[PDB]
RNA sequence: GGAGCCAGCGAGUCUAACCUUGGCCGAGAGGUCUUGGUAAUCUUGUGAAACUCCGUCGUGCUGGGGAUAGAGCAUUGUAAUUAUUGCUCUUCAACGAGGAAUUCCUAGUAAGCGCAAGUCAUCAGCUUGCGUUGAUUACGUCCCUGCCCUUUC
């Protein structure tokens, strides 16, 4: 975020601030973080209450997402959240029971589940089958 | 209106610089004004 | 209850 | 014994014999492991925990401090509570009676098992991380830290009061069952220490 | 009879489980100390919860608080600009910065 | 004056607002006995005392 | 099991890490049998430590 | 030689209450139950039936313990923090507490100032001391 | 006259006077009984002398304290280090020295600021 | 030529400073007291909560301390300065004014403490020569010639500014780094005693209400 | 979390039932495992301490425990 | 699961009378400089 | 010279006095 | 909510009205009639607070939180329906332990708690002093960082 008020910086939207940042533009793209968010929050799995979210900001930042929250499909006031989220460290539901988006802190391990499986998306490591993995994995653990 | 007490001084530039050129000036010739053992 | 596709309201 | 100014029965039968809140006896604790025997100090009875003595002078001259006072010292804490030791003395009495109501057994005999059993036996220090032996006194100082950080954290937002939490606590972690917040902490650390061994 | 778990007094909704005073209190216009001295007026046990109160007891209490100086409440105990200074401030600056 | 501390002293009915104390402060005052004084500072409340 | 090893020489000049002393015990077992070891905590001579491992040589922790 | 002084404060102080309630003489005014008793309480007494007696029996011990106390002295005593300041407590309850339990001839008006514990309140009290130590 | 000592006994602003004299085991302080100190949880504290030593020392002598200054555990532990000095004080005047010598031994082998004030 | 009080031991014995803060220090004039004590090498800061004037000089006094040093505070703002001399004064007090700490400045680094070059300009009057004769008594004797480090003190209109710099010898100039921190100060009160007697006479005080103070000199 | 505020008939029964084999008897304990309220919990203490059923160790205003008789 | 909608504002701002006392600041500090 | 004088490593904000003392000193000229 | 209940540093009225005990009135704030003190003598044992005992409440943004606001009862001036400082009731918000980072600290110390004076600089819910409760950990190392000393090598 930053002050022109306050908003997420984006690849197209603003490409001479970033300039003035010294950060390589092409690392300004935060949509991506939007798609995928879509599709994880999406999924039948977090429908299922079987799924949690966690977002580590390239600064460092480590975000909570609640499963129960529901993102904007518009990219703008996706946005609008986040620079909202940035700067007041939380966001509350509109009928104020729970916070749905709230930053923590590192490392992610302690907020991790006891027993946990971790693994990394690799393009150069050997190529596996999603179904037959989780299912060797034992059940009380996490992945 | 009149003022009772001498006003707090302000550290402008041209303060810094004539205070530095005193310092350099007296470090120039070693004329340094410190105790000596007896 | 939002559901699909439906979007969180506009103000 | 009669007296002008009368005196409990109580009071004599104390006479008799020093007991820690005229209530439990020195005489039959003991520490089992002998490593600790020299740190964990329990020969000198005391009638109650308050000493107001000279601990810090000195390097070591922590050791030969009573472990009770030790533990009500460490209870005392986190600002809201800090200058309120006769609070941290009575929540520790009725710790002591809420042990010995659970088991019969000496319930300082239990305060002693349970630093006994969770102090940490093997740590890691950064060099990477690097396994490294602990001495004595730290095992006794991190044992009394965790339990009553395991306790106060337990009760902190719960019905469940200081002294019933603690002896809980302390219960556990003398019966060596993982229940006990220290005993999962020193596990914890004993593996990890393993990890980079 | 039964507890009731919740009542209706003076068009607000009162949970039974509470207290007489705390559940009282919650009545707009009716704090801690004013519930107390109605409950107190109205001769009903302060340790009795809402729901186990009678009907007698609720009417009194009904009758207490509309009632207040007729059972002898207390008198003591019951209940541009800014533009014109935003202008003078604006005027202010203004000469300030003259000078300035 | 109002509240007097030995030498120190709150005053009031100079000035309407703490604003015009801000003016004023360092100024030389004195009473009609003839005792010297300073403007100190602006009270926040009330106004210009 | 669990070794225990009394401390006969706290040694110095070590390189060792801060918060870290080298330190030379004798197991209680064995009183001929003799081990450096390196010890987190405040540490003196005449003290019993808990050996986890009666193997491993200590070795300078920078 | 049972005294005030031998039996505990807390025990005497209800005992005596207790007393001064079966006994039901002690003249309670009409506004006890519409007080705060200090500025710095919050709400009132809880018990409202006897704290009044309870405070009676309070004051007399004070004045058993202490030859001549007065109006203004009783009050910082009962007084507590409402930054918090030390907020005294209420006159009018110590004014009438007294003026009742002088009533009862357990004190009196001291010549120099303050009350005197009544030799009358004295034989008194040391009985209720009496029976409390059994 | 009646055989009696005086000793004073000191911690951080609390002060304590205690006399000590020939009598039949009455001990009272701020004028009360012993047995009333305040705050409860630290009466042993104030009994320490009274159960180290046994209390048939104590049968022959009355004992009052009087107690001023500091807060309450200061004037608890100035009215302990005043029994005991006020006791040893009594049996060197009155008593043989062997008694003397017992009763101070014992008091520091439990604890020596019973005897010895702890100014810090 | 060197006062009375420290004739006796001018160049002789090197002096022994405490510094302190008042009761309850703030964060920022617990960091205040750090670089005085940075300041004079000779220096050691003590942690004042609930000690006492008549015990802390007795007991400085007793360790053979030469100097002892007090700070207060206004919000975290540093305002005042007194020195108070052993065994038996001379105490003087000053306002601190403008005060600028090195935890201000961002990536600054860490000091050099060697026995600094001392600079005292602009100091005419028989007052100022005492204040000089204090404050030159606070640091060591004999500093190396080679020493890295220059105080300086510079008296101008009663304000002494005071400043730390580094410098280095060049081919062609000297050029001076200051280290901080910036602070002006103005002595307002002088006692012959020590800071705990308050009835100890005032050799000196600054009178704030006469007519020609507002342009009056004394340093 | 909804704790009972009433003692109906069934619980004043499994008050009576249950409280003499707990070991160790306190407010805290009758809270969690009866789900009684505390006010309830506290009068019923004393309340069973006059028949008997539990004998008192110690005796202080925040904190009371019990045990079977 | 359930699911609630997020609260937040259109634009990010960090009612009158406080805009009224933060001048006051401004214009105060302003005149304490000139003064001096 | 100007590099080694972080009050005029660089100074947190707010800490100096020029740029107010000096925009004034050139009203003051003018008035 | 009751009950128990303990300090120290100081200040305080002449051509005046300061600290104020005690009595009475007032829910309170406060009012009123007297009284001691120019003070190791009277206020004052400054019966401070925190703190202890017995009770109510009970994991519920609840009897935690008291921001904002309304209505009244009083003091102070001054002649205005002007403000001013106190008390009563009602209203009852954010706040559920706080990211990236960051500052300080070794014994009567960190920390909690109140009382007193505003005595030429600074300070006005801010400065200073005074007193009460009172800890955990370390007290070893140059391994990293930084600063020095010696080689009259
Ligand atoms: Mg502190
Ligand atoms: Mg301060
Ligand atoms: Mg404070
Ligand atoms: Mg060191």
């Amino acid at each position: 975020t930053h002050k022109i008020k306050y908003v997420l910086l984006n690849c197209d939207d603003h490409q001479g601030l970033l300039k003035k940042m010294g950060r390589d533009i092409s690392e300004a793209r935060p949509d991506i973080t939007h798609q995928c968010l879509l599709t994880l929050l999406d999924s039948p799995i977090n429908k299922a209450g079987k799924l949690q979210v966690y977002i580590q900001t390239s600064r460092g930042i480590l975000i909570e997402v609640n499963p129960t929250v529901r993102i904007p499909r518009t990219f703008k006031r996706f946005s609008g959240l986040m620079v909202q989220l940035l700067h007041k460290l939380s966001i509350r539901s509109v009928n104020s029971e729970e916070k749905l988006l709230k930053v923590i802190k590192n490392p992610i391990t302690d907020h991790l589940p006891t027993k946990c499986r971790k693994v990394t998306l690799s393009f150069d490591a050997p190529v596996i089958r999603v179904q037959d993995y989780i299912e060797k994995l034992d059940d009380d653990e996490s992945i | 209106f009149d003022r009772t007490a001498k006003p707090v001084p302000v550290i402008t530039s041209e303060v810094t610089e004539s205070l530095e050129d005193m310092i350099r000036r007296r470090i120039q010739d070693s004329n340094f004004d410190d105790l000596q053992r007896r | 209850r939002f559901k699909g596709d439906d979007d969180i309201p506009y103000k | 014994v009669v007296l002008a100014t009368p005196i409990p029965e109580e009071v004599q039968q104390a006479q008799t014999e020093i007991k820690l809140f005229n209530k439990w006896s020195f005489e039959e604790v003991e520490v089992k492991d002998a490593s600790l025997v020299d740190y964990v100090q329990v020969r000198q009875p005391i009638f109650v925990a308050h000493t107001a003595g000279r601990y810090a002078n000195k390097r070591f001259r922590k050791a030969q401090c009573p472990i009770i006072e030790r533990l009500t010292n460490s209870l005392m804490m986190n600002g809201r509570n800090n200058g309120k030791k006769l609070k941290a003395v009575r929540i520790i009495k009725h710790t002591l009676d809420i042990i010995n109501v659970l088991t019969d057994q000496n319930p300082i005999q239990v305060v002693v098992d349970a630093i006994t059993n969770t102090g940490p036996r093997e740590d890691t220090t950064r060099v990477r991380r690097q396994a490294v032996d602990v001495s004595p006194l730290r095992r006794v100082n991190q044992a009394i830290a965790l339990l009553t950080i395991g306790a106060r954290e337990a009760a902190f937002r719960n019905i469940k009061t200081i002294a019933e939490t603690l002896a809980e606590e302390l219960i556990n972690a003398a019966k060596g069952s993982s229940t006990s917040y220290a005993i999962k902490k020193k596990d914890e650390l004993e593996r990890v220490a393993k990890s980079n061994r | 009879g039964s507890f009731q778990h919740i009542l209706r007094l003076l068009n607000t909704n009162v949970d039974g489980n509470i207290k007489i005073v705390y559940a009282l209190t919650t009545i707009k216009g009716v704090g801690r100390r004013y519930s107390n001295l109605v409950c107190k007026k109205a001769d009903v046990d302060l340790h009795k919860r809402a729901g186990e109160l009678t009907q007698e007891e609720l009417e009194r209490i009904v009758q207490i608080m509309q009632n207040p100086t007729h059972y002898k409440i207390p008198a003591w105990f019951l209940n541009t600009l800014a533009n014109n200074v935003e202008s003078k401030l604006r005027d202010d600056l203004e000469r300030l910065k003259k000078i300035r | 004056p109002y509240k007097i501390f030995k030498n120190t002293a709150f005053i009031k009915d100079m000035f309407s607002s703490a604003m015009e104390v801000a003016r004023f402060e360092g100024a030389q005052i004195k009473t009609v006995s003839g005792i010297r004084g300073e403007i100190k500072r602006a009270l926040s409340k009330p106004e210009g005392h | 099991p669990v070794t225990l090893a009394k401390v006969i020489k706290v040694l110095g000049r070590t390189g060792s890490r801060g918060g870290v002393t080298q330190v030379r015990v004798e197991f209680l077992e064995d009183t001929s049998r003799t081990i450096v070891r390196n010890v987190k905590g405040p540490v003196r001579e005449n003290d019993i430590l808990v050996l986890m491992e009666s193997e491993r040589e200590a070795r300078r922790l920078r | 030689g049972v005294s005030v002084r031998d039996v505990a404060a807390q025990d005497f102080i209800n005992a005596y209450a207790s007393f001064l309630q079966r006994q039901g003489k002690l003249e309670v005014p009409g506004y006890v139950d519409i007080v705060k008793t200090s500025s710095g309480n919050e709400m009132p007494p809880q018990d409202a039936e006897g704290w009044f007696y309870k405070r009676a029996a309070s004051v007399a011990r004070h004045i058993y313990m202490r030859k001549q106390v007065g109006v203004g002295k009783l009050n910082k005593l009962y007084g507590g923090a409402k930054p918090y300041k030390h907020i005294d407590a209420s006159g009018s309850i110590n004014r009438k507490v007294l003026q009742a339990l002088e009533k009862i001839g357990i004190v009196e008006i001291s010549p120099k100032g303050g009350r005197r514990i009544s030799e009358n309140g004295q034989r008194d009290l040391d009985r209720i001391a009496a029976q409390t130590l059994e | 006259a009646v055989p009696s000592v005086q000793t004073f006994g000191k911690k951080k602003s609390a002060t304590a006077v205690a006399h000590v004299k020939a009598g039949k085991g009455l001990i009272k302080v701020n004028g009360s009984p012993i047995t009333l100190v305040e705050p409860e949880i630290l009466r042993f504290k104030v009994y320490e002398p009274l159960l180290l030593v046994g209390l048939d020392k104590f049968s022959n002598i009355d004992i009052r304290v009087r107690v001023t200054g500091g807060g309450h555990v200061s004037q608890v532990y100035a009215i302990r280090q005043a029994i005991a000095k006020g006791l040893v004080a009594y049996h060197q005047k009155y008593v043989d020295e062997q008694s003397k010598n017992e009763l101070k031994k014992a008091f520091t082998s439990y604890d020596r600021t019973l005897l010895i004030a702890d100014s810090r | 030529q060197v006062d009375d009080e420290y004739a006796a031991t001018s160049g002789i014995m090197d002096p022994r400073i405490i510094v302190t803060t008042s009761r309850d220090p703030s964060t920022r004039l617990s960091q205040f007291a750090k670089e005085i004590k940075l300041l004079f090498p000779n220096a050691v800061r003590l942690n004042r909560g609930n000690y006492v004037m008549p015990n802390l000089v007795d007991a400085c006094k007793k360790s053979g301390t030469t100097d002892l040093v007090v700070l207060h505070e206004h919000r975290g703002v540093p305002t005042s300065l007194t020195i108070s001399h052993f065994p038996h004064g001379p105490t003087a007090q000053f306002s601190l004014h403008n005060v600028v700490m090195r935890h201000d400045i961002i990536n600054a680094g860490n000091q050099s403490e060697v026995n600094p070059h001392l600079i005292f300009d602009n100091f005419t009057t028989a007052l100022g020569k005492r204040v000089v004769c204090i404050l030159k008594h606070l640091f060591n004797a004999g500093p190396k010639k080679d020493s890295e480090r220059v105080i300086t003190f510079a008296n101008r209109g009663d304000f002494i500014s005071v400043r730390q710099h580094v410098y280095v010898r060049t081919r062609e100039g000297v050029e001076i780094a200051e280290v901080g921190p910036r602070f002006e100060m103005r002595l307002f009160e002088l006692r012959l005693g020590t800071l705990e007697n308050k009835d100890a006479d005032v050799e000196w005080q600054l009178r704030r209400f006469i007519r020609t103070a507002n342009k009056k000199d004394y340093l | 979390a909804q704790h009972a505020v009433i003692l109906d008939q069934e619980k004043y029964d499994r008050i009576l039932k249950e409280v003499p084999t707990y070991r160790y008897v306190s407010v805290s304990v009758l809270v969690d495992r009866l789900k009684i309220g505390g006010s309830l919990a506290r009068i019923a203490l004393r309340h069973l301490e006059k028949e008997g059923i539990i004998k008192p160790i110690s005796k202080h205003s925040k904190q009371a425990i019990y045990t079977r008789a | 699961i359930p699911t609630h909608a997020p609260k937040y504002e259109e634009n990010f701002n960090p009612k009158m009378k406080a805009q009224l006392k933060k001048e006051r600041k401004f214009t105060m500090k302003e005149i304490r400089k000139d003064a001096k | 010279r100007e590099e080694f004088n972080p009050f005029e490593a660089v100074g947190k904000p707010g800490i100096s006095k020029q740029i107010g003392e000096e925009q004034r000193k050139r009203a003051f000229e003018a008035r």
